[PDB]
DNA sequence: ATCAATATCCACCTGCAGATTCTACCAAAAGTGTATTTGGAAACTGCTCCATCAAAAGGCATGTTCAGCGGAATTCCGCTGAACATGCCTTTTGATGGAGCAGTTTCCAAATACACTTTTGGTAGAATCTGCAGGTGGATATTGAT
DNA sequence: ATCAATATCCACCTGCAGATTCTACCAAAAGTGTATTTGGAAACTGCTCCATCAAAAGGCATGTTCAGCGGAATTCCGCTGAACATGCCTTTTGATGGAGCAGTTTCCAAATACACTTTTGGTAGAATCTGCAGGTGGATATTGAT
């Protein structure tokens, strides 16, 4: 009737799905713990933006985020985003 | 009767901009060549753009614009790369960019 | 009915202008719309500010022409100055 | 058996991903992880789909662009290989932990 | 002849907080600078708030959320409360 | 007559804050418990930093609090060095602070 | 005789970086610090002199200074606003 | 005779200077500079006073922020010696440069 | 470990630049009383689209093995900066005409507020149009062993 | 420098999702035309405070000497890249129940808009008070040579 708890998911960011990204960023090579730094990073960035799109949400008494949420919340960090009606 | 935009020689509508002015909360009081100015400016910049973005499409031998063009068009200009330097396009990936000292031999 | 304004129909005249033969996907035309919008609403607020700091409560092409001045990169700016003065000359020849 | 040095084939990756432009996360996996994030901010909340997208398209162009800032921290110190501080270095000139 | 600034009130908040210490001219603009700054951040988010959402009005919530926006968190806790009890001193009476 | 600040228990001119919001262009319109909420965040800001200025003048047998003691006061403060993180304090000098590889051996 | 951007000494950016934390200094540093310098001024005095024009003033204000440096996200307390 | 060591007396100075809050540029010098790239905007301009200073007070803010920065690129790549190159590094990191 | 040249620190002193105190002045606000207007909360609602279960399959993650070569410890020396005494040229400090920053009176070109008339940008959505993704294979490298 | 195992290149081919193209209804704009209000440019003014000049203040430029930092070389351990086997879980195609978002009609608490009374905050010319910046003295730690 409910959930799944979602629990660990920072690990669904996997080792290649890094490696990825670092090579389009123009890293040739990486020590083994760049992964879990990055995973921390990520979350980091990651809870500071959806903790502001979530208080737009909210705001505006609504239950779904939406992408415009995200688009205000990117632009209050400097991190302007185009492409989503914003 | 002739429209704002046509007296203007513009193509971007005056008349919205100036109520997108009005409404906006920018002043008391929005004057009548402030919406002129302002559609030529925006209709100037996307020109600049489109025509950058176009010329990375036709190098990619595309004919239509994607995202991956408009990012190439902007980060491969210095003014428009400076002008838009806080500003991320989506599936626009980046300039092809390797560090000289990774590059193989001697 | 469901009405939403975007600039998307003016873009696309102006990249016709400049590329006769070449389209453009709705992403790109929604980046598009996003870009100038995000020129407006930077323009709009630095004219603000300016008729606020000069107690002004009008907000003029001579508010835009100073604020796209201090938006704009060197050579960017002198152009958009120059169209910016050339559409308010003729606007203001015509009626 | 034939075999590329080490090196040669990370360049070749270099190449390729700097070419494309699709997401390199899965998706399944992101719209999990941002889920759990806000589910522990706020309980019951739903998502648009292009508010997952929008977060996943910011989170990876900030994940490259730090990528890059810290490839130039290595190079810096005459490595080739990044480290955890050469990413500490780059957060902290940038003003995220300075 | 005037000229305003928060001076008199940051002055009268620093006794409530320290009766015995005095605050030097420059340390007092800074002061005023400081006030200013919060009052325009705060101002500004409550602003793009209502626009958001298409209202014409900045009320007392829209000053909240942009508090909860602006300020890191223990701060935005505190100020929260203080606002919201000014809000209701006011209100009960 | 009562003022709106003494109404509302502040120090801090709710009036003013009031004539700021309405002739700042922010909004058509300013509900009465805006610059009531306003002022009071405000002030506590300015507490919370005059506080803390006072113990660094304190720190340094001082009873007059100056720009250094501000910008002590700020920069010790993780919470308000972030909210401050982009403002510059004039006269205000820099926290002691030698990185340790740079000691004598 | 002399050149405006030299009359910033070697012993005052030595005096900048001991306030930075530096110990060690390249004598290059000198030459690239001054080029830094004249880059930061020449943006925020542009943006200041912008300002005073716009203004249509002749004289170029603390506040047009610090709305300049408030726009190149170099908020500085202490000079009015 | 005697002699402090090699980095003993700008330890000193670090204390020194890290303790005060005065200018470390001299005001005239500053003043010319100054008054120098204003006239390449616009000729024949005045300054009030307190304009200059904002200017050296945000100058100087400015250069100490950056030395800090640049220290730490120095000591990245393990000197103790600031050089042209950690400036750089900073700078690009911050967005200034690139 | 032992002096010895120096920097550092603490207690005390007092002139004075700058801060707290007192007062009449009064324009500029803030508080107040009345009438008019309205934003947006409340209650009912049509349908967009979000959460979710379903099932198949191959793209991609996981885990292992092997060894190339990058990172880092070590030794070493050439030379670059730090420290410093010396000689003095520039900045700092304080006095004075005038450029120009503000406040002021004036009045018109221009910007609201408004009742209507005219033109346009949006879009639902059945139908036609078309650039290029993606599977295929062969020409031209690009590498790495020898 | 020849060879072989592979990756890269690039033009040709066609199903298909996605883009360009309607004919028309049209709410919402945007434009035409008085009537009323007024922001701020223009010309004139008097007090600030800014630029300039003289004289006294004290920080910088310069050459010597060498301590120890930076970096070139050498060395080797072990981490990280490449390749391969295996099979899982993401991705894709699809339809469904219904939460909830965007729209709607109602309508009152609250906010705008003059008009008028009360008063607080700002300040100039005058008085007075004081925190603390330097300046002296003498004790003691710091640093560097022996």
């Amino acid at each position: 009737r409910h959930r799944k708890v979602l629990r660990d998911n920072i690990q669904g960011i996997t080792k290649p799905a890094i490696r990825r990204l670092a090579r389009r960023g123009g890293v040739k090579r990486i020590s083994g713990l760049i992964y879990e730094e990055t995973r921390g990073v990520l979350k980091v960035f990651l809870e500071n933006v959806i903790r502001d799109a979530v208080t737009y949400t909210e705001h505006a008494k609504r239950k779904t985020v939406t992408a415009m949420d995200v688009v205000y919340a990117l632009k209050r960090q400097g991190r302007t985003l185009y492409g989503f009606g914003g | 009767a002739k429209s704002r935009s046509n007296r203007a020689g513009l193509q971007f509508p005056v008349g919205r901009i100036h109520r997108l002015l009005r409404k906006g909360n920018y002043a008391e009081r929005v004057g009548a060549g402030a919406p002129v100015y302002l559609a030529a400016v925006m209709e100037y910049l996307a020109a600049e753009v489109l025509e950058l973005a176009g010329n990375a499409a036709r190098d990619n031998k595309k004919t239509r614009i994607i995202p991956r063009h408009l990012q190439l068009a902007i980060r491969n200009d210095e003014e428009l790369n400076k002008l838009l330097s806080g500003v991320t396009i989506a599936q626009g990936g980046v300039l092809p960019n390797i560090q000289a000292v990774l590059l193989p031999k001697k | 009915r469901k009405r939403k304004e975007s600039y998307a129909i003016y873009i696309y005249t102006v990249l016709k202008q400049v590329h006769p033969d070449t389209g453009i996907s709705s992403k790109a035309m929604s980046i598009m719309n996003s870009f100038v919008n995000d020129i407006f609403e930077r323009i709009a607020a630095e004219a603000s500010r300016l008729a606020h700091y000069n107690k002004r409560s009008t907000i003029t092409s001579r508010e835009i022409q100073t604020a796209v001045r201090l938006l704009l990169p060197g050579e960017l700016a002198k152009h958009a100055v120059s169209e910016g003065t050339k559409a308010v000359t003729k606007y203001t020849s015509s009626k | 058996p034939h075999r590329y040095r080490p090196g040669t084939v990370a360049l070749r990756e270099i190449r390729r991903y700097q070419k494309s432009t699709e997401l390199l996360i899965r998706k399944l996996p992101f719209q999990r992880l941002v889920r759990e994030i806000a589910q522990d901010f706020k309980t019951d909340l739903r998502f648009q789909s292009s508010a997952v997208m929008a977060l996943q398209e910011a989170s990876e162009a900030y994940l490259v662009g730090l990528f890059e800032d810290t490839n130039l921290c290595a190079i810096h110190a005459k490595r080739v290989t990044i480290m955890p501080k050469d990413i500490q270095l780059a957060r902290r000139i940038r003003g995220e932990r300075a």
